[PDB]
């Protein structure tokens, strides 16, 4: 049951998270995450604050998303190998586009 | 009306905010108190007394002070536009040129911010708490003279569309999630130029006044529902969304303090049986659990509003 | 909390065995979930076949048919949220239109070539309140929900000759269409369950 097995045995709760008791079935209520700090002088990227070079292709976006703001910079300047690390709906896709025009 | 309390204010009155601090608030936080010239803004001292720590300095009229953010409020000014959290910082826009901010109004996101000339802005704030402005900010032909965004369902956080008013005599309606953002979703025809747009549920029905004291309602939907109307003193209709007895309505003014509301999904314009107004919106504390911030002629008032199923008190 | 859409998660595990009466109290929990959502929502289902998306589909019909048209209606009145492009577009490829003259729907590849199409679009100009579909439909194009729910995680898997719980990539796949960028705000993501696999579905949730 690989992917499945689940090799730790034991699972840490999210903060507003408990169990409900139903009749035969149980249900965890689970809170959602919060997006972190916003840090002082931590400014997401636009699309012209990026390589004038690659500019092409970008039709469609105005300004960098968190994330590949927080990543471009060494995601293209340098070969310097990368691996990211994050939850669905950030666009990791746009962070390995990133690390594509570098080698553009 | 019944008297929580009552008091008055020198000097020439433009406006005021009721706001919280948080979700959980269980009472309104902020009162901000918009003189023409500065803004008194206190929080609810039990005595309500004068506060300028309050984080909001404002030196100004208030246009918005607004839980949007659960830790933070949104101020913004004839000068500019302040995000401030729990750290009640100034991440400040400042309104292109000298030109002023004059109408605005705000979403569990977003914020309608409208300038002279028609330049629109678009908010929202990042996945972060922070707030992203839309590159492009809107020209409009005519005069914006007043928009609401239609508050968010729980589990989204954007609208379907919004309303837009112009000095035209009639109003647009436009949709501002990114399904479509500066598309005019659809408009329609008004006997008279807009004064105020203003929205209701219970199914989702909105409320236009002109200028001179005349209200309509219609159904909410991407294409205007049915305008039922009313005449209601030739004055401006100043419009407000405020809760009332478990369920939420309109508060109205051109000659008369008037709720507009469902009694249990009934339409019913009533009177208050009040003289002349200036401006009021919705209030709780201890010593008014739920009420009126209704600042008066000269008058500042925190009100009660007793028994709401009948006609006659 | 990179994430887009914060995620409040129901993890609801069934903790029986009983199986005739196994595929009535997942269909319980279901009826009670698609009551939380019969409201202002978009409830994406997902299933690990083609034909469930509109088999539990049309016995959402049979629920709110059954409820004596209480809790169906989910618009504000007759006129109201697009009923005439609700019934302007009612012939369709599939046994899609049985459903689609009400406010159910489903997606999969198999229907038609422009079919799966045809519903992501349909759902992405708001009108579809309800669609039901299949791993793929949730692997392909990005259309989101404002609330998705997996529903029993158990797949047949020809390569284990058996049942096995889904994979995980599917997972954070179909859970990164629970709540969008810009659709959905606060993400509801329900996932129904064995209660064995209760805790580690929760592993999941987290990065462990």
């Amino acid at each position: 049951q690989g992917s499945h097995f689940m090799a730790n045995k034991r699972c840490q709760l999210p903060d507003g998270s408990f169990r409900r008791q139903r009749k035969g079935y149980e249900e965890v209520h689970v809170p959602a995450l919060k997006p972190k700090p916003f840090g002082s002088e931590e400014q997401l990227l636009p699309v012209e604050k990026l390589p004038k070079y690659a500019q092409a292709g970008f039709e469609g976006f105005k300004t960098l998303n968190r994330i590949q703001s927080k990543l471009y910079r060494a995601a293209l300047e340098t070969d310097e190998n990368l691996l990211l690390c994050a939850p669905t709906g950030a666009g990791k896709t746009n962070v390995a586009l990133m690390c594509m025009l570098r080698e553009i | 009306v019944s008297e929580m309390a009552v008091s008055e204010l020198p000097g020439n009155p433009n406006a005021v905010w009721t706001v919280r601090r948080h979700i959980e608030d269980e009472f309104d936080a902020y009162i901000i108190v918009s003189f023409v010239n500065a803004t008194l803004v206190l929080s609810i001292g039990e005595t309500v007394e004068e506060v300028t720590d309050s984080g909001f300095l404002g030196t100004t009229p208030t246009l918005s002070c607004s839980l949007l953010g659960d830790d933070a409020l949104v101020q913004v000014y004839p000068d500019g536009i302040r995000h401030i959290r729990a750290d009640k910082r100034v991440n400040e826009w400042k309104t292109p040129g000298k030109k002023t901010i004059v109408k605005c109004a705000v979403n569990q996101r977003q914020v309608v911010i409208a300038l002279t000339g028609g330049e629109l802005v678009y908010f929202e704030m990042d996945p972060s708490g922070q707030l992203n402005e839309y590159t492009e900010r809107k020209e409009m032909s005519a005069d914006v003279v007043c928009m609401s965004l239609a508050n968010v369902p729980p589990g989204e956080q954007r609208s379907r569309f919004l309303a837009v008013g112009l000095v035209d005599n009639t109003v647009r309606i436009i949709s501002l999630d990114p399904s479509d953002c500066l598309q005019p979703l659809s408009m329609q025809a008004l006997p008279a130029q807009p004064e105020s747009l203003c929205i209701v549920e219970m199914f989702l029905y909105l409320n236009i006044g002109l200028q001179n004291g005349v209200l309509l309602r219609t159904v909410l939907d991407p294409v205007t529902g049915d305008l039922s109307d009313t005449r209601t003193g030739s004055r401006p209709v100043k419009l407000f969304r405020v809760r009332m007895q478990g369920q939420e309505a309109v508060l109205a003014m051109s000659s008369r303090s008037w709720l507009s509301y469902s009694y249990q999904s009934r339409f019913h314009l009533t009177p208050l049986s009040y003289e002349t107004l200036e401006f009021a919106s919705g209030f709780a504390s201890e010593q008014c659990p739920e009420g009126i911030v209704a600042i008066s002629t000269n008058t500042l008032r925190i009100l009660a509003l007793e028994k709401l199923g009948a006609v006659f008190n | 909390s990179f994430r887009p859409v914060p995620l409040e998660q129901t993890y609801v595990g069934i903790t029986e065995k009983k199986a005739i009466k196994r595929f009535q109290i997942m269909n319980e929990i279901v009826y009670e979930k698609i009551m939380e959502h019969a409201g202002k929502n978009q409830v994406l289902v997902f299933v690990h076949s083609r034909k469930e998306t509109g088999k539990t589909a049309r016995a959402i019909r049979d629920m709110c048919l059954e409820k004596d048209t209480l809790g169906l209606f989910l618009r504000e009145g007759s006129a109201s949220t697009e009923v005439l492009r609700t019934e302007a577009e009612q012939c369709k490829n599939l046994e899609l239109k049985d459903l689609l003259p009400y406010g159910f729907a489903i997606h999969h590849a198999g229907m038609t070539r422009v079919d799966r199409t045809l519903v992501e679009d349909l759902f992405a100009d708001k009108h579809i309140q309800v669609l039901v579909s299949t791993a793929t439909l949730a692997w392909g194009v990005n259309l989101p929900a404002h609330t998705v729910i997996i529903k029993g995680t158990q797949v047949y898997s020809p390569e284990k000759g058996r049942w096995t719980e889904l994979g995980a990539l599917d997972i954070l796949q179909m859970l990164g269409r629970a709540g969008r960028p810009q659709y959905d705000t606060k993400g509801e993501g329900i996932l129904i369950t064995s209660h064995g696999e209760l805790q580690y579905y929760l592993s999941l949730l987290n990065q462990q």
